[PDB]
């Protein structure tokens, strides 16, 4: 088997390009290291 | 691709940056992240329910426990302590590092690493390691210049991530060759008493 999309990526959510952490929606800029989301 | 943010943290000289440059794919495309002076290296692990992506960060300076800002700990999914055997003082500050991240993290599964027993002259030895109650805290002996149980830290954290027992990595990255050697019999000694330790705690 797979994993099943246990980790699925929500539907908002995005994954910053500098440092790879996923965020939110509501999250404009990262919320690790203050990149714009695009 | 299900990936973590792992967080590599322990004092200075311990062989943090060694250790994670071992990955070779992880440093060729390692990342850089200039607002928080820290690189950020996608390691892949190939298990038996697919790939696992691993995105350790390594820090770029020698800053002391609760020296790292707070960006280094967002949204960390678990982390690696570590320390040198060869230094007391280095495995004395490993509960300084475990507060922080528990203070800032909450329950993350944390490994803790003893790092360069190639090295003959070993201060920390198993006998002397404070084993502990909890399950998110698991201890393995490494040795970053030669490969040794490298894969142990992040095989664990797959287990307990995914929360699946029987977890396997069906190969090995593609590492950089060994700097030096891990003396067999000297391994076979430590994996030993590291064993009768444990059954203690
Ligand atoms: N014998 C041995 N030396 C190591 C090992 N790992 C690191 N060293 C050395 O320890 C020193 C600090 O390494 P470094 O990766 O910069 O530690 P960091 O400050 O945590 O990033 C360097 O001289 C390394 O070459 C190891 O596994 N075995
Ligand atoms: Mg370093
Ligand atoms: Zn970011």
């Amino acid at each position: 088997m797979g994993f099943e999309g246990m980790f699925t990526k929500k539907e908002g959510q995005w994954d910053c390009s500098v440092c790879l952490v996923r965020n939110e929606a509501s999250a404009t800029k990262c919320i690790a290291c203050q990149n714009p989301g695009k | 691709q299900v990936q973590f943010k792992l967080v590599l943290v322990g004092d200075g000289g311990t062989g943090k940056t060694t250790f994670v440059k071992r990955h070779l794919t992880g440093e060729s495309e390692k990342k850089y992240v200039a607002t928080l002076g820290v690189e950020v290296h996608p390691l892949v692990f190939h298990t038996n329910r697919g790939p696992i992506k691993f995105n350790v960060w390594d820090t770029a300076g020698q800053e002391k426990f609760g020296g790292l800002r707070d960006g280094y700990y967002i949204q960390a999914q678990c982390a690696i302590i570590m320390f040198d055997v060869t230094s007391r003082v280095t495995y004395k500050n490993v509960p300084n590092w475990h507060r922080d991240l528990v203070r800032v993290c909450e329950n993350i599964p944390i490994v803790l690493c003893g790092n360069k027993v190639d090295i003959k002259d070993r201060k920390v030895k198993a006998k002397s390691i404070v084993f502990h109650r909890k399950k998110n805290l698991q201890y393995y002996d490494i040795s970053a210049k030669s490969n040794y149980n490298f894969e142990k830290p992040f095989l664990w954290l797959a287990r307990k991530l995914i929360g699946d027992p029987n977890l396997e990595f069906v190969a090995m990255p593609a590492l950089a060759p060994p700097e030096v050697v891990m003396d067999p019999a000297l391994a076979a000694q430590y994996e030993h008493d590291l064993e009768v330790a444990q059954t203690t705690a």
